[PDB]
């Protein structure tokens, strides 16, 4: 196996949370630097895997200053977590109407309505998102996951164009590369070892690559495969990756068909 | 009103952004997984004229097959907010019921005369659009002859059916200009909506308690009393109103209860899984099922049964919703028996959400306050794992109405959900009526054969069915609307004075004299009573 | 491979913390129980691995009533897993000053001590734990660990007469059993999964058996398998574990051999 | 005090308690790992002992014999805080001490007679206790007499002897009973401490800055001058105030510069980093190792070199701790050439820790403020790997006192921790100087056979040296001691002289006349000028 230490709540990150625990229980601030203060702290605290403090220093925020796309983000993703597809749209819906050049609420819309059963219109969302940044490569392999449900022939010749006329520069297009079929699993790992450098980088290859893996395998229907791979894609707490939070979706939906 | 003095109706601000939200919910959260496509928007027209022109009555075919052109082009209106023809469509006909009113005044002045052989058909919902203004003309010609022999048969002076029938065409006319942009955009959504499920709906923004609770009674045959419970509807704590009254019966030595739950047409899903449990210990009431594919199970948790004693549930063709689920439980748990009629077939839950944000009195203040829509988000599955939907609640004693086709039930609603089946629940039965059923199923029918009410049921409906061929084409002629309103007086009167005399009551003279406040006959009800009072003997 | 669900905030803790949070900014409180609910919530903290928020919350106990034993505990083990083992002793020896039947100042010492370089010292706290209950195999396996340092034969005797005179009851003598040489490896993973019940029982039992595997294989000096098993035991975020803890700087001290 | 009215000492309240906290430290946390078992215990005795009768005076034989049948005991005193036998044992011997000096007044009033063969032994250090009474007094007389006999030979009568001696001996006796509790206690865990490593201590609880900077000078030999720093210590900032004198020096082109650091006995490991830090690039100075196992270098970060001119360090056996970092750093780096005597050997760091817990004032009100501990932490290693301790940094160039074996240095503290070696650290030599050193070693040992002042030094070594039998054997003869005390007089006067012929100097009549405040010459400083200026030559 390729495994990293578990990432732990860094003193940066444990001293900053103390600070704004006080800077905000000091009433010395405006409403707008108020409402962007615990906006900054949800994303702390979502940073360390306390979802549920942060979707209260957002509820906070927005009863305060309703006018923040970036907040909306964050309900959505959650709502997408727990289970709730219909108000995740709703959220995102938000986000694009304060702000319509705010893209990654195409990606987390895409995702949401993908877990939602409605894949043709998470397409039309993570192809936008996808051409907002054709080089970035989890743009092309979300597009390929809600593709290769009603078309698999076609979603890999699009993943294979996505790849070719891209710079080939960042490390996802390996992933991508093995989804093609280009290279074994066996090449996918050594080329992880040697493209991580330190823990933190170690744990974040280790993050996306075992979740890649893990949907990868689930396609086969080796649920058992899938599951290992989930879970020790969760086993590097990187707890706001995309791939994170859906590695413990997709073992929520795995622990929902076995009862 | 004189002219053309119709206000020329325009889209309001808010209203793009609403038609946004409103594609949004239905295009991703409804049941109904549908593409808004080119097929869907042209079906989206056709129901969009049907709500301008139900009749086919006020546009010319030219104005239909113009705008008719442009229908492949409503999904792209709604998604953006641009309702150009929706609106367009609307100013036109605006106009077209304006010049039909102010024909139909001009027309009420000519002399009168019922003594021709034309019929009028009630039913131009899919007749041809008229082809030119004479066409036009002809059939609002016959419109308000058809609106002057209506009132005629109320014995009214030709001098007064001129006064109301104006009254009635100059009214029409100061409603049409007194419609809003909103009117407008409710309509165009509400074509949407009623193209997807027959429950979908938008609902506009707003413009500038124990009298439905359980009746206990008590009725007997000889010395046996039966326990009815009248439930006008599954109302919020029904299940604490009906426990006090079983505790009535139960020390009254009731040999059976019966629930009526006839013309009871749904409420809190909560209470039908509470009442449920009153009569079967514990186990799964219902299967609820999501738009995302996910199934979830009611159970009733205190495994106490709060009555075991033989029990009857009522039912007729407006039991729907919560009704059908407690009628479907006791049947498939052979807890209690179903007599009456198929119920409706509502296997369907909808959820209110509003089309309002947070941050719109912020952004954009001058607005008004937003609509709201409703949408389906679950289906309904039995334990046994079959759907309410489109099939119902069937009775293990039919009624005769039940065994004629009638045209009610969500069966008969446009694009009412199809009919499905997932799994069984795990659930044990609390008994089994296969066992009684041929026997009840013996006695009832000799005892109605004899029964002078369901005799007067059972020919009621040789009638109803030999004349559903002219089912939609009256008369035009005074003679024969005079002459079948006295057959039809005439025949209640004899069925009236048939029953007075088996009752030893005086008879009428005439069908005049009958309190206004007459009670008849429950046959179905009396019936049941009986029927529950068999199945007591049987156990 | 035996692998759970890494173990994530769960709503009740997040909860507590948010009220604390405000019963602790609300100034409606005695020094006596403001001080109690700084060490509960400090105990939050910790079983949520937020260890500099938790010794900020320790600090801010004893700064208000330092007769305070518990908090002494925790300031311990921190300076224990911080590498500081002179003030872990200083810490615990505080705990068995203000209250000398704090048996768990004992292990926790007598682990200090271990990591300290002071085996005999260890052995004495180690021992004075294991006869406050002879059943807990856990207490068997310290005082193994700390005495197969200077004699691995008597040790090993020691920790069969230890089993043998037990009621061999609690999981942990499956552990005890393979140490001994009784059940395979395999077998001792078979009786795990029979043993687990629930995610948050399989991760408690991983969390466990994966550092003593772990300590295992580092005897026969197996580096590899050691460094996998210590972050496959981290890797169940079972925070407040003493394994968990040890099994962190276990990998720690082996990230401190390849500089 | 007349009698035995000395007040007998007790342990106090708070002392068991600081005798567990004291065992607690060293017992855990020393970087000696020791047991505190019997054979330790026994060893805390003996010093005990020489504690409290240094020269084996005061208690008899059987006073030593009957407390030391209970030696191996003093482990279980200090972890419990029950310290009976170092209380006793202080107690008496409170009282021999008392009857020694009662003894030694009434001797003083006999007869004085300087004409014996009698000799005087200072160091009974290691003698057999007196086995009776007769061989105390025997001992005692010896000593009054020792003490009569030093004060004689400054010139004063019979009766000024007996008039001071008396106020010696009867303060002797004051100073005996104001001794405190605290005392006995110091002294108990000073035992402990000091039979651990010769730098650990106990500090007992409290009763009721530009004079040490660096002086820099020039000296020069005809045209050519030489920069001297004298370093009185690494006091805080010292790297500062050498940086200013380092520019001082390079403007007034100066071909060598010498840091002086001769009994600098050490100071903050920082300024010795940042000190080398000014004559080497980058690179590790010290590696400092932990009492747990665990290694870490201090480096110089600033990658810039102050000074690159030709450098030389100037030590003697009194150079100690941080002086012996920089000067084995300047030697290993080939930065700098090293001149003296080998240096003390102090490779070990201790820290002080409070025996106070924040809980004391609280719980222990009554007490008062406890005492300090200090202890090894730390061992130091050079860059080559070697240990700095009992070995020390020794010379490229040894004057001639260096070659001599003298009584000085860690090597002969008591339980001073051995010599070590780690690996050495990666660093590159910022120069080489094997290649000049045969070459100064040929012109230093030219130059030093010539010089008169290092015959003197020569000739006082091998004085030194032949009279080191006798070196603990004082003669109690008045003529002899006089006599002795005339040719030192009198080889005192004609060293002086032989000095001032040379100089031009006026000769002395005799020693008296020498200022109080003359400056002897500094030969070790003048030859290592020397030194510096033949270096410069050979780059």
């Amino acid at each position: 196996e390729v495994l990293a230490v578990p990432l732990q709540p860094t003193l940066q990150q444990e001293v900053i949370l103390a600070r704004m625990e006080q800077i905000l229980a000091s009433r010395a601030l405006t409403d707008d630097e108020r409402a962007q203060l615990l906006y900054e702290r949800g994303v702390l605290y979502d940073s360390l895997g306390l979802r549920a403090l942060a979707r209260n220093d957002f509820s906070q925020a927005l009863a305060i200053r309703p006018d923040m796309p970036e907040v909306f983000n964050y309900l959505g993703i959650y709502l997408t977590q727990a289970g709730n597809f219909d108000a995740a749209y709703e959220a995102f819906d938000s986000v694009l109407e304060l702000d319509p050049t705010y893209n990654y609420a195409h990606l987390n819309r895409g995702i949401a309505l993908y877990y939602g059963g409605r894949d043709k219109l998470a397409q039309d969302d993570l192809l936008a998102f996808y051409q907002d940044d054709p080089n970035d490569p989890f743009r092309s392999l979300w597009l390929y996951l809600a593709e290769q449900k009603l078309d698999e022939k076609q979603a890999k010749e699009v993943l294979k164009q996505h790849f070719e006329k891209s710079d080939k520069e960042q490390w996802g297009w390996n992933i991508v590369e093995f989804y093609l079929g280009n290279i074994s699993e066996q090449t996918l790992m050594e080329r992880l070892k040697a493209d991580a450098t330190d823990n933190t980088s170690l744990a974040e290859h280790l993050s996306e690559t075992n979740f890649y893996l893990g949907k990868y395998y689930l396609s086969l229907g080796d649920l058992d495969s899938a599951t290992a791979l989930f879970k020790l894609a969760v086993a590097n707490n990187v707890h706001n990756f995309v791939e994170h939070r859906y590695a413990l979706l997709e073992l929520s939906l795995l622990g929902q068909d076995q009862d | 009103t004189r002219a053309d003095q119709i206000p020329v109706l325009k889209e309001e601000t808010q209203h793009a952004t609403v038609s946004e939200r409103v594609t949004s919910r239905f295009t991703r959260s409804h049941y109904r997984q549908f593409d808004l496509d080119q097929a869907f928007s042209a079906k989206i027209f056709d129901r969009y004229l049907n709500l301008l022109d139900y009749s086919h009555n006020v546009l010319l075919a030219s104005d239909v097959e113009q705008f008719a052109k442009k229908k492949t082009e409503l999904g792209d209106e709604l998604r953006s907010g641009k309702l150009d023809v929706f609106y367009d469509l609307y100013n036109l006909a605006q106009k077209r019921r304006f010049e039909r009113y102010q024909y139909a005044l001009s027309v009420l002045e000519k002399p009168m005369d019922f003594t021709g052989n034309d019929t009028y058909n009630l039913d131009r919902s899919k007749a041809p659009w008229p082809k030119n203004e004479a066409e036009l003309n002809a059939l609002w010609d016959s419109k308000v002859k058809f609106d002057e022999l209506s009132l005629k048969l109320t014995g009214k002076t030709d001098k007064e059916i001129r006064e109301t029938l104006t009254r009635r065409y100059k009214f029409a006319i100061r409603r049409l200009a007194q419609t809003n942009s909103e009117d407008v955009f409710s309509l165009a959504m509400t074509a949407f909506a009623r193209e997807i499920d027959p429950h979908t709906n938008y609902l506009s923004p707003r413009n500038t308690l124990e009298d439905r609770a359980v009746k206990m009674s008590v009725k007997t045959v000889g010395k046996e009393k039966v326990g009815v419970l009248d439930i006008p509807g599954f109302y919020v704590g029904l299940t604490d109103d009906v426990k006090v009254q079983l505790q009535k019966l139960e020390k009254q030595n009731v040999s059976s209860v019966i629930i009526d739950l006839r013309s009871n047409g749904g409420g809190a899903l909560t209470e039908a899984v509470s009442l449920s449990g009153l009569f079967i210990p514990a186990g799964p009431i219902v299967q609820v099922r999501d738009n995302n594919g996910k199934v979830r199970e009611d159970s009733d948790t205190d495994g106490q049964v709060f009555y075991k004693g033989p029990l009857v549930v009522l039912v007729d063709r407006f039991s729907a919703s919560a009704s059908e689920i407690f009628a479907a439980a006791m049947q498939d748990y052979g807890r209690a028996l179903v007599v009456g009629e198929p119920t409706f077939g509502k296997g369907t839950v909808q959820q209110y959400r509003s089309l309002n944000r947070i941050y719109d009195q912020m952004l954009r203040p001058e607005w008004p306050a937003l609509g709201s829509v409703q949408y389906t988000i679950q289906k309904f599955y039995r334990v046994n794992g079959g759907s309410t939907q489109r099939k119902g609640v069937t009775p293990d004693i039919i009624m005769p109405t039940g065994n004629e086709e009638t045209e009610t039930g969500e069966k008969f609603e446009d694009n009412a959900l199809p009919w499905d089946s997932i799994d069984a629940a795990t659930y044990v039965k609390s008994g089994d009526l296969t066992a009684f059923e041929p026997e009840l199923l013996k006695e009832h029918n000799a005892r109605i054969a004899k029964d002078p009410e369901f005799q007067n049921i059972m020919k009621d409906i040789a009638r109803f069915n030999a004349m559903k061929d002219k089912r939609n084409i009256v008369s035009l002629n005074y003679a024969v609307r005079e002459k079948e309103n006295n057959e039809d007086d005439a025949t209640r009167l004899a069925r009236l004075n048939e029953r007075f005399k088996r009752e030893g009551k005086p008879e009428l003279k005439k069908l005049d004299d009958l309190p206004k406040d007459y009670q008849e006959p429950d046959p179905y009800l009396d019936e049941t009573v009986n029927i529950a009072l068999d199945l007591a003997k049987l156990e």
